């Protein structure tokens, strides 16, 4: 099947407006297998939210890390995150004004514009892979990253630091455009985003999509931006059943199961896209946010303070602060070390906690965070309900919405948090 | 028959093919060290390790194949 | 990283000491009426014995 | 508490194994860490603590056998851990131990940088052997 054109997702799934993961279109796997793409024991599974991979058998744990899934290189597009620019899969010829506009670009600030401009290119490019994959890609109205929004969502996202970062996201990228794709450039420029709308896509997808990792390209040890059509439809986690890893034998990324995890059947196949960036930086780059997200921060200014290690202690906690994860020995979990890493907390070597004066902490910062809650003109449970039943499903303004309830919520598991330890310290 | 494609396959896992080849030498004489059973019969210790890894590589094939 | 195997190997004349000291399985030694030279530093060319006494090796 | 109670709480162990840091007793110290085991408790940072304290007690032997036999263990030392104790032991001279702790932080995958080399030569320019 080395040929066709327009396979598409089937549109069914998407279809949620009168109210699950159905399988993607077999063309979608096979035009990686006919390109020496193999996923082993995972299945491509179409929701409402797009694609994602579930493991279609339960896998028993090994000792080293076990493959999921290959993806060669053949099949990527790159950047070099430095300086002098290069293309490893080298789709652009030699001196094509492409490589002038990609030059335009800031070293650093414009990562995004250079991936959409190789990403466009690379729908320009007859026969290469993505001539293919782009049908799969998210079409600028069901992609979930805010560069595609508008005032009438960002009113709804309700938080002006992060509404003025998208502004300026959007501003640059549509002064990029307009600088770049003006009435003199050549056909072969203007026929890649004849609109500002096709390029404000190619950069969201740029963006949501964009992997980076230290790399070998045969001899050359080197730092690449890239994309990989399949590694990039895992979804993210903080706790990871998967990551990529690269061979430059055959230059093949790994996507590798984690060593010792044993994983079910229906299991969502993730990755932890970038460890360490709070919510708010997910909408910023990836446009979406979840609410056990174990970097997230309180703008907590009180004096009063909580006995970090027995907060730790009373929901079994363990680990350095850079490390803090839960075991088996239930409603812990990200959010829960969110907060060990954002209440206001005093430690000392082994000196007790105040079992009264903990509790008016904890009475204290609950208050504290309720005028948090109250700042917003509805709870959580409000935004649940313009969630489980909604207009015409707005991706960004649903994105806005899932933003803002994910912060109730977490606020409100703050709560729920001191509540039980303060009862669990008895 | 087939084992030496798992032996190329880890031939290309490993990042070096002497430290793999080292490697498995360490697993072998730690296997025969771990374990007394005397496990010399019609099927090997290096055959053995190779199977274990490419069992760890995912793919399915029985103890010294 | 490197595991830094370190071993080396010295050639050296030994001293009668160690002649006396050798008493695949054992060694002897003949007590020598007279000292006798070694041909490798007398007569082997350039000759070793001379370059330290600076006298002609036809001396 | 283990003999008419129940289980206790982390705090309870990591202060008692901290007491045995501070005062030396090593030999106490890996007894209950051991003894942590059967509480299925994170083993690291009870084991970090120990060596820190061991090493501020200037029980750096012992220290180093703690440290050795949790590395071997297969655990990670926190990078400070590893570069205070490399510096102590080459500061003692002890680089029968600096080279050995070298090599487990290579294998930890914290390469060893500059600082580190300089810490094992200061000891072996000592030995005449150049
Ligand atoms: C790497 S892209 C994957 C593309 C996506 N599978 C699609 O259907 O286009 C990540 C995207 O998946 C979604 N996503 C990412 N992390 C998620 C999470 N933790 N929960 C739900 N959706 C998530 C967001 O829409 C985000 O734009």
């Amino acid at each position: 099947a080395s040929l066709e054109t327009q396979p598409f997702p089937l549109f069914q799934s998407p279809a949620s407006e009168e109210s699950e993961l159905e399988s993607a279109d077999p063309d979608f796997y096979k035009i990686g297998y006919v390109r020496r793409v193999r996923a082993y024991g995972v299945e491509f599974k179409e929701g409402p939210d797009g694609f994602g991979i579930y493991a279609s058998k339960d896998i028993e744990p090994r000792r080293r890390a076990r493959v999921i899934m290959e993806i060669p290189h053949e099949l990527m597009i790159t950047i070099r995150q430095k300086h002098p620019w290069m293309f490893f899969p080298d789709i652009v010829p030699i001196g094509h004004p492409i490589f002038d506009i990609i030059n335009s670009t800031d070293p650093e600030r414009d990562w995004d514009l250079r991936l959409a401009c190789l990403l466009l290119f690379s729908f320009d490019r007859e026969d290469h892979f993505w001539r293919l994959y782009g049908d799969f890609l998210p079409a600028a109205d069901e992609c979930s990253s805010l560069l595609l929004a508008t005032e009438e969502d960002l009113a709804e996202l309700q938080d002006p630091q992060l509404v003025s970062t998208i502004r300026q996201q959007q501003k640059r990228v549509l002064e990029f455009w307009e600088k770049n794709w003006h009435s003199g450039v050549p056909l072969k420029i203007k026929r890649l985003a004849e609109d500002a709308e096709r390029f404000i896509w190619a950069v969201s997808i740029a963006q949501t999509r964009c992997i980076s990792m230290k790399t070998r390209i045969g001899a050359l040890v080197q730092d690449l931006n890239m994309m990989i059509p399949y590694a990039d439809m895992l979804n993210h986690s903080f706790e990871p059943n998967c990551f990529l890893h690269w061979r430059p034998k055959d230059r093949i990324l790994e996507v590798m199961s984690n060593a010792g995890q044993a994983i079910k059947k229906g299991e969502e196949m993730t990755i932890n896209y970038m460890p360490g960036q709070k919510n708010n930086m997910l909408m910023e780059r990836y446009g979406f946010s979840t609410p056990v997200n174990p970097w997230d921060a309180i703008p907590f200014s009180g004096d009063s303070r909580i006995h970090l290690n027995s907060f730790l202690s009373v929901f079994n906690i363990f680990g350095l602060p850079e490390e803090y994860y839960h075991d088996s020995e239930s409603f812990v979990d990200g959010a829960v070390i969110a907060a060990a890493r954002t209440l206001p907390t005093w430690s000392d070597i082994d000196l007790p906690p105040i079992p009264s004066a903990e509790r008016k902490a904890v009475k204290e910062l609950q208050d504290e965070c309720r005028k948090m809650l109250a700042e917003y003109p509805t709870t959580s449970e409000q935004d649940q309900k313009l969630l489980d039943s909604l207009s015409e499903a707005r991706t960004t303004f649903a994105t806005a919405v899932k933003y803002r309830m994910h912060r109730k919520m977490f606020i409100g598991k703050i709560i729920k948090a001191l509540d039980i330890y303060q009862e669990r310290l008895l | 028959k087939v084992m030496t494609m798992d032996i190329e396959r880890l031939l290309l896992s490993e990042d070096n093919r002497f430290e793999f080849v080292n490697s498995v030498a360490a697993e072998a004489t730690e296997y025969v060290e771990k374990n007394r059973d005397e496990y010399g019969g019609t099927k090997k210790a290096i055959f053995h390790v190779l199977s274990n890894r490419v069992n760890d590589l995912g793919f399915d094939r029985p103890e010294a194949y | 990283i490197d595991r830094y195997k370190h071993q080396q190997l010295r050639i050296g004349l030994v001293s009668p000491q160690q002649i006396s000291a050798w008493a695949r399985y054992q060694m002897g030694y003949i007590k020598l009426t007279c000292p006798v030279t070694h041909v490798w530093y007398l007569k082997r060319l350039p000759s070793y014995i001379a370059n330290l006494l600076d006298k002609p090796l036809k001396e | 508490e283990l003999g008419a109670g129940q289980r206790p709480l982390p705090e309870t162990m990591i202060a008692l194994v901290r007491l045995s840091g501070s005062k030396g007793n090593a030999q106490r110290g890996l007894e209950l860490l051991a003894a942590m085991e059967k509480l299925n408790y994170d083993i690291r940072q009870a084991w970090l603590i120990l060596v820190e304290e061991l090493v501020r007690t200037n029980h750096l032997e012992e220290a180093n056998k703690v440290f050795l036999k949790g590395a071997r263990g297969g655990m990670r030392a926190t990078d400070q851990l590893y570069d205070l104790m490399i510096e102590e032991d080459c500061k003692a001279g002890d680089h029968s131990n600096a080279l050995d702790i070298s090599y487990e932080m290579e294998a930890a995958g914290r390469f060893a940088t500059t600082f580190h080399f300089n810490c094992l030569l200061s000891v072996q320019a000592t030995c005449g052997i150049p």
